[PDB]
């Protein structure tokens, strides 16, 4: 019946949940709640030539 | 090739201008080991709380100083859990990075010179008299050579061609050294291990071993530079071991 | 000095001045005044709960003929705050020389009894205090102004999160149409 | 037919032991002129010992900070008047005239996202001298318009047929009334910022306004009742979800003057203290 | 915790009674420990942008949320043989730890003759 | 069966009357592990010259005695390296060994409880008031309970029956504990682990756990046997931990 | 000797006092006044029905020079209460004798026609009633107290269970904030 | 579908049921009545040597 | 997709028979001074028939 199963949010020191879709559209669907991914370099090292941290900056 | 870091404990420094690192006669600070060991009991090692940088307090380096000198240990006796493992044990060993900092512009001159001297006993400007402890040491504030010879009671002779000691202050270069030169770097490193006839030894006794910074080309500028340079100093122990373990002692 | 650019300069100078503190705040990312208004401060500020490691960085930006040397010196909390270098010597600290690299960088680490300290900071979950010092001085040669700045940033380390997300005390209004 | 799906949490780093060094690693010096933000860790600086960081950074993603119920209108109108406009509420719709939601959308340059809508109603028995009757519950309409649909003039007008306008009827007691809306803009996403006008000379109307353009509501009651006056209020929420966001901006300082523009007056950058030393003791008997 | 709110309603004495109301709803709302705090029933705040409210009308089955663990340590704690203070005074004992914000509840018809 | 020796650090108790070691709930102490630490720097560890037996003073049990507390740490805080440690530290971790000791003839008669109660939170003698530090804790002097109730201002209600929490005394055997029974044995032993609801915790602010003696059976003897019985304490800290070194704080 | 220490201690003493009894008390775990404050009498509060056996222990408390042995006595229910060491004979009993070991057990088995009681018992859920005698007497050498005491801990066995939660009459308030 | 299929509470001297998550936080579960776990030596017992009840406590 | 679960009941513990005896097994003699309580069951002290106990906790 096109059911979805997932694991739940849980800590860390009988866990997933089912889903089913009703509506015909898309933009009818629950948020996107569980996706975690970063790319920080685009705002920390915008720089053309890398730049090592052990070596000095310049020179 | 001229930066530099070092770190110890929770205490980092950095360097831009320095110059290389001295090894004391080549040998690391180490902990004692069992076949040159005599005290029987178990010792404590607290490791990072008491191997870490320190810093002592200024000094104005002005056209006419004749230099300044600290004695070790016994100028870190009141620097945190250092000295209050110092006063509560009998028994105490450790080695050093000492770390020597002036800057100044590209328009000043000057040349200071930076060394240990281990077992530096010192001579009393009575000759048939001797020195008093104050005379030799006031913790973390340096005492003062003089430019001429020295009078009063329980002092020490302090005229700094002698260095207190009776010997040409030029000769100095026998022991492990560094020189700051302002045209050339910023900064002195000096790394020195345990030196002692006896593996351990008590630290209020006895001081180890004498810090001198000597300037033998006088500071000299010209006509609106700045008029204030002072000079910093910072050690940090390591190594650290303490045997001997029971009721505070008092001065 | 509310409205002008000086607000941004930390100023040090020549001679001897080695008994005056060059400054001193707490650390209180989201509270205090030096930096609730900060681009860390202001994430902060949506959310009731953090925790990580913090970098802070110090740039010079005198004359290319100034030297010095100071010390940067972080205390965590169960003591007043230092009133010496000698004292402030004591704590987590690095000692920045001044040369052709013109930045360098103290780091907060996190020590604290609790995960998470509260972003509305109490007695409870405090976390200490930065000070700087005079390690030597600063030396100049004729012909260089004798009066300097220095400049401080701030940011988050890559160990440093938030929790309770909640509204932010920095906006408002009294009726529609704002 | 089942389906699993994993979820892959991320955790912060771990902080890595780290002992005594003297060499010509220098991580501590940097320069900031470049425009390069220094990638440090206490373990480059001071001795650490090992941690295992079990953190997750799961409630400051985008879609978890955006996706929240927020108030973004609120009007009134009445059963009975002689004035004949007081008796349906029209406005414009946009994001503009509650300061928090604007402000938490403003930390980006273009975002992205379909919305879920909800809409709260309350009415109340106008305040006079004879009170007391047996009215039935009321109900309401609300139709939305696109931009060139024709308009209402009243509450008796022909446009309330809703023929092809989507439009909500509900009666009071009843749970607030939901639906969701798609993407809708003649761009590839929606503009917070428009440095730009309207007209290719170089005037006319400056910013925000030029670029919007999405339609307008309207609320009436329908039973067209009342022998005793009554007062409605309708608010409106709005809810982002399926969300991406471009180009991050330092957050609004100054307070909000009007809707239509980013018009501010001058504010200081923080608040004083008494000198650049103080810190207050906190250690005392 | 599950969170259940039962909530009832009664006309006030008087000697003028009579009248016709429609139902009335109620709004709840949580402010964690930093929020605004509202003043008045008309009050901004009340808008609950980013602050969890649940809308309630009387007549329907009580409402109910869950919550889950939420305490900056490792457990709630019961006893505290402690101080707020670093110098051994100041608030003693338990309501130096829990800090868990506060609870609004009001009228949303803002009506009543009588 | 009977004799037992416990060795810590440079100290060591033997005994010949002993009934056996209650481990508080089957756990023993232990350092603080990676995957559950939250504090970054590197921590410290003594080792030696803090996990050793200290002994406070000694109270006199009489005919009419109702009994004593102790407050954990605290009583501790003027001890040597372990209290210098508290000094300069603001976290602080580590499990204990107590020992009490009591003996006396075969001619005497007499039962004493012995009992550590963690979070140990007090009331005070006015309901509408609270309590002052000073009532809590006279630091390595105890506390006496009392055979009444009490009046005063800022004081803790002490009398014994509710054992200054509210409940009744006889089930404080839910806690870790012994009994000295003047018959049988002639000392109690508890090894208490590291118990709070975070990793690590500030050494002054927070008492982790309370000593209680409380006489069940009051002292007795006849003609001419001894008078004078004393009851004495010993404690050893176990697996000790500091972070956060700042300067020395002061109360 | 309701706020004071004595309550917890039971005398006895040296001398001829064959025809004196100890102690008495019924067994209702849970209503009872011996009972119902202590740690099983406060949990069995919470509930309704329980079933099982009980454990008391009884230790010695005097000097070491004194020698004495006790009969301890249990009578299922059906009967009055015995009147003297010989009508306590007949029941379930164990004769302790004071040793080098200080404490002796004295086990109550469940015996009923029901699998289990209320804790609020009545004349139909009755158990019986536990007493003490001495068997021979304390005696004692010179130099040395002639009076003593015995204490009595209970405890529940590895077969006890209890059910039927309900709300305890032991706390109360008569308005909020309390 | 993700459902979970368990045995009901009876007596001794059609008998499971079954269940399906619908929320995405674990939170929202419903209570967890059927796990009945005991160690009461950690109370009863908390000594180092090990007694064996038949033999004498001490000596 | 279905998935079986199995719930482990966990029942209190029978009584064994148990006849006269005579020895210097003493599991009735104990010291509380310790800190112990006491694991004794009445098959120890008396004679007690067998029982299949079917209780739950
Ligand atoms: C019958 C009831 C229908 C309700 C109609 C609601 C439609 C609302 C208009 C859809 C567009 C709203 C999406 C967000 C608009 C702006 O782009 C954002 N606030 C940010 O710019
Ligand atoms: C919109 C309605 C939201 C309702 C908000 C209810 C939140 C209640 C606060 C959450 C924390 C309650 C958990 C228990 C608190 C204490 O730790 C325990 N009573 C024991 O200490």
């Amino acid at each position: 019946m096109g059911a979805q199963v997932s694991t739940q949010k849980t800590g860390a020191h009988i866990i997933h949940y089912t889903n089913i879709n009703y509506y015909k559209d898309a933009a009818s669907n629950s948020a996107n709640r569980q996706d975690f991914s970063q790319d920080p370099g685009k705002f920390t090292e915008p720089v053309k030539d890398i730049m090592v941290k052990s070596l000095p900056a310049l020179n | 090739d001229r930066v530099r870091s070092i770190t110890l404990g929770n205490s980092t420094i950095t360097t831009q201008e320095s110059a290389n690192v001295v090894v004391a006669y080549g040998r690391w600070p180490e902990y004692l080991k069992d076949n040159e060991a005599t005290a029987e009991d178990q010792p404590t090692q607290p490791d990072v709380a008491t191997c870490r940088f320190y810093t002592l307090e200024s000094v104005t380096w002005e056209r006419d100083s004749p230099g300044w000198w600290w004695k070790f240990p016994d100028a870190l006796k009141d620097m945190g859990l250092f000295g209050q493992n110092m006063y509560y044990h009998y028994l105490g060993r450790a080695g050093y990075t000492i770390h020597v900092q002036c800057n100044a512009s590209k328009f000043h001159q000057g040349c200071l010179m930076v060394v240990c001297v281990p077992e530096a006993e010192m001579g009393c400007s009575q000759v048939d008299g001797t020195v008093n402890e104050h005379s030799l040491s006031e913790g973390e504030t340096a005492k003062k050579f003089a430019s001429t010879s020295t009078n009063g009671t329980n002092t020490v002779q302090s005229i700094v061609t002698n260095a207190g000691m009776g010997v040409g202050v030029g000769n100095l270069t026998i022991f492990p050294h560094q020189w700051i030169n302002l045209r050339t770097n910023n900064c002195a490193t000096i790394v020195m291990p345990y030196i002692n006839n006896v593996p351990m030894d008590n630290m209020f006794r006895h001081h180890n071993f004498t810090l001198m910074i000597i300037p033998f080309v006088p500071l000299d500028y010209s006509s609106d530079s700045s008029t204030y340079v002072p000079i910093t100093v910072t050690v940090a122990p390591m190594c650290a071991e303490y045997n001997g373990l029971r009721l505070a002692t008092s001065l | 000095k509310l409205d002008t650019m000086e607000i941004y300069r930390i100023p040090v100078q020549s001679g001897n001045h080695q008994s005056s503190q060059v400054f001193g705040f707490q650390v209180q990312p989201g509270l205090d005044n030096v930096f609730k208004h900060t681009l860390l401060g202001e994430i902060l500020n949506y959310y009731a709960h953090w925790s990580g490691s913090i970098k802070l960085t110090f740039v010079f930006c005198g004359s290319a003929m100034a030297t010095g040397k100071f010390l940067l010196a972080y205390a965590p909390p169960g003591a007043n705050a230092p009133k010496s270098r000698k004292d402030a010597m004591l704590g987590t600290h690095i000692i920045w020389d001044v040369g052709l690299q013109s930045s360098c960088v103290l780091c907060i680490p996190w020590i604290s009894q609790t995960h998470y300290r509260l972003v509305q900071q109490d007695e409870y979950t405090s976390a200490g205090n930065v000070t700087c010092w005079y390690q030597t001085g600063i030396v100049v040669p004729a012909g260089t102004p004798t009066s300097c700045s220095i400049m401080c940033f701030v940011s988050a380390c890559n160990d440093f999160s938030v929790r309770l997300l909640k509204d932010t005390p920095f906006i408002e209004q009294s009726a529609l149409l704002q | 037919v089942v389906e699993a799906v994993e979820n892959a949490v991320a955790r912060v780093a771990d902080t890595i032991s780290s002992g005594p060094s003297n060499s010509q690693a220098v991580p501590a010096l940097t320069a900031v002129e470049t425009g390069h933000t220094s990638q440090v860790t206490p373990s480059d600086t001071i001795q650490t010992r090992h941690v295992r960081n079990y953190h997750s950074r799961s409630e400051s993603s985008i879609e978890n900070f955006l996706c929240r119920s927020a108030c973004v209108y609120m009007g009134e109108y009445h059963t009975t008047n002689t004035d004949t406009s007081k008796l349906f509420a029209s406005w414009t719709i946009n994001a503009r005239r509650m300061v928090q939601m604007r402000r938490k959308l403003e930390l980006f340059t273009y975002v992205r996202f379909d919305m879920e809508v909800t809409f709260v109603i309350t009415s109340k028995q106008d305040q006079g001298t004879q009170l007391g009757q047996d009215m039935p519950p009321l109900t309401h309409q609300i139709m939305y318009i696109p931009p060139g649909g024709p308009i209402p003039k009243s509450v008796t007008d022909y446009t309330w047929q809703t023929s092809t306008n989507p439009s909500i009827f509900w009666t009071e007691g009843n749970a607030p009334p939901r639906m969701s809306i798609p993407f809708i803009s003649i761009g590839n996403a929606y503009s917070n910022f428009y440095d730009g006008w309207s007209h290719f000379s170089q005037n006319g109307v400056y910013g925000y306004n030029t670029l919007n353009h999405m339609g307008q509501i309207y609320v009436r009651h329908v039973n067209g009742s009342s022998p005793l006056p009554m007062t409605s209020t309708v608010r409106m929420y709005f809810k982002p979800k399926h969300v991406k966001v471009w180009v991050p901006r330092p957050p609004r300082l100054c307070q909000y003057k009007n809707a239509s523009t980013v018009n501010f007056t001058p504010t200081n950058i923080t608040e004083k203290r008494q000198s650049i030393n103080y810190i207050p003791e906190t250690v005392k008997p």
